[PDB]
C-alpha cells in the first residue's frame, strides 16, 4: 500500500480548508491513550441550516488509478442532547473531485461528486461520556479510475455531531 | 469567535497572585501559549515545560491533579522551529469526543500545570468563567 494522504500521521501540521469560514468544522486537540491527537470536529445539531464543508489538500495522483479511502470517526446520537435537537443528523457526506491544478482557497462545491452518505456502525451515547468510552468507527470506500493530475476529498456536515480522527488514502501495488 | 490569549510561563505577572481568571463567552477559544525560546538566548535546562491539566475546583484549589486522566496537553516543545506550542480550547457546549470537555454558560472551569523542568517552586493555574 502506497499512502497518498494520512491526516493522523501529520500530528497536527496539516490544515484543511473549512467552508463557510469560521462556522462548522474546527481542528481540536485531545489526549487519547496517553498520546496527543488532533481531529476535525463539528456539532451544530441545534440550529437551522448547517452546510459545513471540510476539504483536504490537493493530492497528487502519480500513478494511482484506484484509491482506497479509510475514515475513522465518532458520531453522537441525536437523542443524547438535553434539548432533543430537532435539526440533528447522525450522518455526513463524503465527496471527491479531480482537477489538473490545485484551486487553493478557491473552493467550489459544485466541482465535487458524492461518493457516499456515511453512517456510524456504533453511535456515541450519553453513558459513553461518563465511561470515557470511545466508539471509533471505521469506514472504507474506493473511487476510480482517476485520470487527472490530483484530487481532493471533502466532507459535508448537515447538522451532525462528528469527530474525524483519521483519513488515509492509499493505493495498492500488486 | 473572540479568542483569548494566555501566555503560560512563570515570567507572566498575571499568574503572580495565583488568581489569574478570564471571562469568556460560549464558543470562544482560549489559546494557551506554551513557553517558547529563540534558538540561543537561554540554556536548555532553564527552558520551562509543563504538563497542563483541566481539573475541577478542588484540584485547582490544591494545585494538584486527581488523576492522569485530567492531562489536557503538554508544553514539551520549548524551542519548536514554527513557534510556540499552543493549546486551543473551544468553549463549546457539546462534543462528539467522549474524552473532551463540555462547557456551559454560567459555569467556571480550571487549568493547572505541573512543571517538567521540575523543581515545582510555584503554582500556575487559571480560572475560566463562561458568561451567560
Amino acid at each position: 500500500e502506497v499512502v497518498l494522504l494520512d491526516f493522523a500521521a501529520a500530528g497536527g501540521e496539516l490544515g484543511w480548508l473549512t467552508h463557510p469560514y469560521g462556522k462548522g468544522w474546527d481542528l481540536m486537540q485531545n489526549i487519547m491513550n496517553d498520546m496527543p491527537i488532533y481531529m476535525y470536529s463539528v456539532c451544530n445539531v441545534m440550529s437551522g441550516d448547517q452546510d459545513n464543508w471540510l476539504r483536504t489538500n490537493w493530492v497528487y495522483r502519480g500513478e494511482a488509478e484506484r484509491i482506497f479511502i479509510e475514515l475513522k470517526f465518532t458520531v453522537r446520537d441525536c437523542n443524547s442532547f438535553p434539548g432533543g435537537a430537532s435539526s440533528c443528523k447522525e450522518t455526513f457526506n463524503l465527496y471527491y473531485a479531480e482537477s489538473d491544478l490545485d484551486y487553493g482557497t478557491n473552493f467550489q462545491k459544485r466541482l465535487f461528486t458524492k461518493i457516499d452518505t456515511i453512517a456510524p456502525d456504533e453511535i456515541t451515547v450519553s453513558s459513553d461520556f461518563e465511561a470515557r468510552h470511545v466508539k471509533l468507527n471505521v469506514e472504507e470506500r474506493s473511487v476510480g479510475p482517476l485520470t487527472r493530475k490530483g484530487f481532493y476529498l471533502a466532507f459535508q456536515d448537515i447538522g451532525a455531531c462528528v469527530a474525524l480522527l483519521s483519513v488515509r488514502v492509499y493505493y495498492k501495488k500488486c | 469567535a473572540d479568542r483569548h490569549t494566555v501566555f503560560w510561563n512563570s515570567s507572566n505577572p498575571k499568574f503572580r497572585n495565583e488568581d489569574y481568571t478570564i471571562h469568556v463567552q460560549l464558543n470562544d477559544y482560549v489559546d494557551i501559549i506554551c513557553p517558547h525560546y529563540e534558538d540561543h538566548s537561554v540554556a536548555d535546562a532553564a527552558m520551562e515545560q509543563y504538563i497542563l491539566y483541566l481539573v475541577e475546583h478542588e484540584e485547582y484549589q490544591l494545585c494538584q491533579p486527581q488523576s492522569k486522566d485530567q492531562v489536557r496537553w503538554q508544553c514539551n516543545r520549548p524551542s519548536a522551529k514554527h513557534g510556540p506550542e499552543k493549546l486551543s480550547e473551544k468553549f463549546q457546549r457539546f462534543t462528539p469526543f467522549t474524552l473532551g470537555k463540555e462547557f456551559k454558560e454560567g459555569h467556571s472551569y480550571y487549568y493547572i500545570s505541573k512543571p517538567i523542568h521540575q523543581h515545582e517552586d510555584r503554582c500556575l493555574r487559571l480560572k475560566v468563567t463562561v458568561k451567560i
